[PDB]
């Protein structure tokens, strides 16, 4: 028995219980909640360090064998301080058959008490200590146009896409649809060689035999986009078909309000869960109270990037951004007359606000249409650091610890997305039985520039340096492809969702696939009560003329450390007695201009 | 203050390692001409032949018993050098588990004599 | 460094406008490609600087004027379009006719 | 095929190789053909060595390691069937000659199936424990199983010296991975394996020249490896006593009187995959420049 | 004159657009307080219910029948934009083909009533 | 030329110091990425100018201060290393905590 | 800038023969790839200009003295050919022995 000092034990093994770490260079901090380790038995590898045969690693058993109920893992993550919505702590991370197998205390049961995971002869190790770790995230917006997102997703710690398109064609670039038997089978094709975890979304339009077949032939959801008609019979056809299918549903609504307004759109969804891609609606929805989905139960309310940081400059790169979009000539009054009324700085900055309330659970980047794929876990921590800078501390959260915010804006990009493609019991968090999806972040670089990142167990990108070089961390330091992208690696470490019917039909075979085809379940059963810290449903009304976004009184508790009657004394009131949300755009931001060329 | 990214906050307090593990006080001789270096988790009683034990009352030790079944207390991870002809004074704690050793030396390869 | 991809593929806007440049400082007219970089490197440094939006959607069409490229390139270039890294962040920069008087 | 004279046996007398019609045709006239390199002592770290490697003239690697783990970057050692398979899956997708080794430590059956998954081999590393069981139990299943055993010794002497290990050898041929012992090995006397029959004794590129600049360099390469503080008097004995101007300047001597016999790059854990030919090649300029001609030689 | 690449010489004379396709002036008013935006090949009949439709002599259709089977003279990919509280004239044609329309509202999901 | 595909790589090196360079000359605090490019050219220039390794190491320490870099920037740089072909062939080049004073 | 395969590998011997110019200022002798790099960029920039083909294969034989380079490297360099877009398309030029003298 002896004693350590905390400085001295975090340069060992990383910090611990009640210890706190800055992520990145914003404004928030996470604190070790708790430490699953045993002091002074801590597995460290190294020369004549605790990992070695017969002191720290077992020397009898075989990767098969099992003591009580630990089995010898394939890779331990030693020390790793977790950042996942079931907590932040320090535990070890063991890994067998490309899954999350045991989270707790590793080493040899031989010498030391209490052993949940065996470090054997067939065990490879990381060192863990100093970095955190969490799960990978997903992209449920994304349109597949060119091969080269895949490398920029790894890059800003995406694992998985819920895609949709083919390739460089104009339907693509608007929807991200993959239309028919045809385009569903060459998006599986083509993502048979690309590392990363991908499913596809069909046309959701048309009769009920045209939509079916393209779930038959593997498509795992449906989009039903304005540009291809998202109107009454298209909303309520595909709901019908997802149901009978268990497969999700996603809308980019009617903007033009062609066939009805807002509550025309939710009344034809009779109650069935949906969606909501970008629901602020300043890239398209319905004009201008489309956020008032947000208090709807069956409708998971999902954001893009480009609008969720609040800026100077988001006004601006916004409206001429439609002028090139749709070809909106600034001199003809319709078209300004319908961009002036559809980028509105009211419900850009309204928001964020719901985000930090939980009102909108999904954070996602409508790649290459309107938002940026490696951006995704950067754009949602600058938001958390925003509300963070202009409305303190959320509620239960201290000087030196933002771990329920954390947990809360993490779950819009790894959890609640998992749930709602239905592929949570896969992917989605840190979890034993899931997929060993890890992204490591080192403190200074979080949720900016990823160490590694890990599928299925496997390296896929990383952070590396000279190949020549006496060691990997030689300039050029660069995200490097792994050898989880090349031979048998790159099919045996990512998998590819497809609809139980579609798995049913044999389509691996007759698609000659080579990846393991993963179905998608519980599409339908789940609403906005399940997302993970974000199933808040405030009453927001959209001022049809003002475009101010306003909720009740009781909707601002529970929010923040500053109880709602302090709150009312900032945000504005409306004739009724509502209060607008609103802040001012943020000037500086982190995770920004100290980190990226260019 | 000064804007560090990745800046750690430390707790109040000092950390506890190897709690409820009695420690006893031991000495240890580098005997041969070259350096020798143990680690925490070592099996001390496996070590190399050239380090000489003396007991807690300062006697010789040539056969090691006060050596077996135990290992370093200290930091996991760390070792202790001793320098030809050093003699230094350390600290050892019992082993823990099921209490068997297997490969090191081989001296043992099963479970501790009680 | 910790070079991801796209400021790896960033750098070749940083050539292609460096043969511009030099090209331009010996007198000849620019084409089509080298116009576009040098328009190009001019956001880009610009937005690093800490310059608005706004700002540079203007300024990128004081770079080159007409007698500077070659014939039918103003017309040409009717768009030229790039993301930087702004103070508060990635943002998109769009300029319309950068090539006029 | 055939090494000799080409052409058409119609018209040309003693030809042992025919040029037909479906024969293609490289003109080697003025140039050099070697054989392709092996590189023995590669950590399978990222999928670009083998690019470099080639631009160095290497053809085959007999690597070990999971890719950018901690484990690899100490270890060339593939732990397991799982590892042992992801390397083999790997490499079916690149244009290399590649074989993979195992963990050489535990019990028997541990290592066995290890060996039965498919490895050429064991490394035996003292990251991972480099004791006389591990030793012993390694070299008895490599005798089993008709593969190679690869050893990193005790740097530290923690379980014996390096007469120890000889002892625990047995006699069984083992590859003494970088011989010399700048990265690692029985410090200081791990050079003494070149007097043993049983044992193929082999450098790694790093300190191959000896240099003006080879001394600061590993030193700081030690500092920096095993996070030695250079304020703490023991890191600093651990890193002063390995590395010896001693050894490295004699390591280029016994290479040119062919006692050490193999050499290769330790990949980016100490040494370069793409300059093992070439350092092989300066070496030989050195002893050249400083001895003369070797025996048999002439201007 | 100027070399211009990639440019256009048009022939000489005006483009007809749906030649033989009679059409019926009539007027439309958005009774809604958000603005309507409607397709040229979007069946009129089916539009936003907050659309008023007025028939050719300038009189209130309460149940659309001047808008049934038809939809709008304008360009193709075009559309016409109607403001809140705004009564516009359009021209009006009737649908081609086999005359049926499924989709839309699901209002007709069949052949056009004859 | 002849290039291998490390010589290829290292021209990465090259232009990010080079805007590097540029934005420094601007009068611009410079971030993490362009402070460790700046210095790695600084090694491998020097390198190829004949400089003993332990030169470099210390002399690559004055490259950058730290009034001349974004806040927290100098804390970040904890170790730059690169790989060079001195007189003697390829060496390694460790520079620690080069952003000081 | 609409940049073919071919036009983005060009941009390796601007790069390169940008460091080869860089050292020569210093009073570098130049090793074989540095005075490729600089003799190739001498062409490419010549044929941008407008000169003739042949003009380009006499003039790129000044570029370098024996002086110049490290021992060794005028008798390495034995030809270097290059194709550029020359005013009336994409011609091929080749230098025979540059570094003379
Ligand atoms: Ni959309
Ligand atoms: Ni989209
Ligand atoms: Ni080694
Ligand atoms: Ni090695």
């Amino acid at each position: 028995m002896f004693k350590i000092s905390r400085k001295n034990y975090s340069d060992l093994y990383g910090i611990t219980t009640g210890d706190s770490v800055r992520l990145g260079d914003t404004n928030l901090w996470v604190k070790v909640e708790k430490d699953l380790t045993t002091y002074g038995e801590e597995s460290v590898f190294g020369g004549g360090k605790t990992l070695r045969e017969g002191m720290g690693m077992n020397s009898t058993m075989k990767l098969d064998d099992k003591l009580g109920n630990a089995e010898v893992m394939d890779l331990v993550i030693t020390n790793a301080l977790i950042v996942d919505y079931t907590g932040i702590y320090k535990a070890d991370i063991g890994i067998k058959n490309g899954k999350i197998a045991a989270i707790g205390k590793s080493g040899n049961p031989h010498l030391t008490d209490n052993v949940d995971m065996i470090v054997g002869i067939s065990t490879e190790i990381s060192a863990g200590e100093g970095k955190i770790y969490t799960a990978g995230g997903l992209d449920t917006h994304v349109h597949w146009l060119e091969p080269e997102i895949v490398p920029v997703a790894l890059d800003g710690g995406i694992t998985t896409v819920i895609a949709g398109g083919t390739g460089m064609n104009d339907g693509t670039k608007a929807t991200t649809v993959s239309p028919g038997k045809f385009w569903v089978k060459s998006a599986l094709q083509a993502a048979d060689g690309l590392s990363i975890n991908a499913g596809f979304l069909a046309k959701g339009q048309g009769m009920e035999d045209p939509i079916f077949e393209q779930i038959a032939a593997g498509a795992c959801g449906l989009k039903i986009h304005e540009d291809w008609g998202a109107t009454g019979n298209a909303i309520d056809l595909a709901l019908t078909v997802a149901d009978k299918t268990d497969v999700a549903v996603a809308i980019h609504t009617d903007t033009l309000n062609e066939a009805g307004f807002v509550e025309h759109t939710i009344a034809a969804m009779k109650g069935r869960t949906i969606h909501a891609y970008h629901t602020e609606g300043a890239g398209g929805g319905h004009a201008p109270d489309i956020l008032e989905t947000v208090k709807y139960a069956h409708i998971l309310p999902a954001s893009t990037n480009p609008t969720i940081p609040y800026t100077v400059n988001t006004i601006a790169e916004h409206l001429d951004m439609l002028m090139v979009c749709h070809h909106l000539n600034p001199k003809v009054p319709e078209d300004v007359a319908f961009a002036d009324s559809r980028i509105r700085s009211q419900t850009i900055a309204a928001e964020d606000l719901l985000h930090d309330m939980g009102a909108i659970s999904i954070m996602s980047s409508d790649t290459l249409a309107m938002g940026r794929i490696g951006e995704v876990a950067t754009r949602t921590w600058q938001m958390a650091h925003k509300m963070k800078a202009q409305f303190g501390s959320l509620k239960g959260d201290s000087e030196f610890s933002d771990n329920n915010r954390v947990k809360r804006y993490i779950s819009k990009y790894t959890i609640n997305p998992a749930i709602a493609h239905g592929v949570d019991s896969y992917i989605g968090s840190l979890e034993v039985g899931k997929l060993a999806d890890i992204v490591a972040w080192e403190p200074k670089f979080f949720g900016a520039k990823p160490y590694y990142v890990v599928k299925m167990g496997v390296i896929a990108r990383c952070v590396a340096g000279d190949p020549n070089a006496s060691i990997p961390t030689c300039e050029p330091v660069i995200m490097r492809d792994q050898f989880g992208t090349y031979g048998r690696l790159l099919t045996n470490t990512s998998v590819s969702f497809v609809s139980k019917i579609g798995l049913e039909n044999g389509i691996k075979e007759e698609y000659k696939l080579e990846k393991e085809l993963l179905p998608v379940k519980n599409c339908r059963s789940v609403n906005k009560k399940s997302m993970k810290w974000n199933s808040a449903t405030p009453n927001l009304e959209v001022d049809p003329q003002t475009f101010d976004a306003a909720v009740d009184f009781n909707d601002l508790e529970n929010w923040l450390e500053q109880s709602a009657s302090e709150l009312a004394k900032k945000l504005k009131k409306t004739s009724s007695g509502k209060y607008i949300l609103d802040a001012e755009p943020l000037t500086e931001a982190p995770l920004a201009q100290r980190y990226f060329l260019f | 203050g000064k804007l560090v990214p990745g800046a750690i906050n430390f707790a109040s307090g000092e950390i506890v390692m190897n709690e409820g593990r009695e420690a006893k006080v031991i000495s240890i001789k580098n005997t041969g001409d070259r350096p020798i270096q143990v680690g925490s988790h070592f099996h001390l009683f496996e070590v190399n032949s050239a380090l000489v034990f003396f007991d807690e009352k300062g006697n010789e030790d040539k056969e090691r018993k006060v050596a077996y079944g135990r290992r370093f207390d200290i930091p996991s991870g760390t070792a202790i050098r001793f320098e030809p002809g050093d003699k230094k004074e350390v600290s050892i704690i019992d082993l823990a588990g099921t209490r068997e050793v297997w490969g090191v030396n081989g001296l043992v390869n099963g479970k501790l004599k009680k | 460094m910790n070079l991801s991809l796209r400021e790896v593929q960033k750098l070749l806007i940083t050539v292609a406008a460096d043969v511009a440049r030099r090209r331009l400082a010996r007198g000849l007219k620019l084409n089509y490609s080298e116009a576009v970089a040098l328009i190009t490197d001019h956001v880009m440094e610009g937005a690093r600087d800490g310059k608005l939006v706004a700002d540079l959607m203007q300024s990128a069409r004081e770079v080159l004027r007409v007698d500077q490229v070659m014939e039918g390139v103003d017309t040409m270039v009717s768009i030229i379009q790039v993301e930087v890294t702004f103070p508060d962040g990635t943002k998109l920069v769009s300029v319309h006719d950068p090539i006029y008087k």
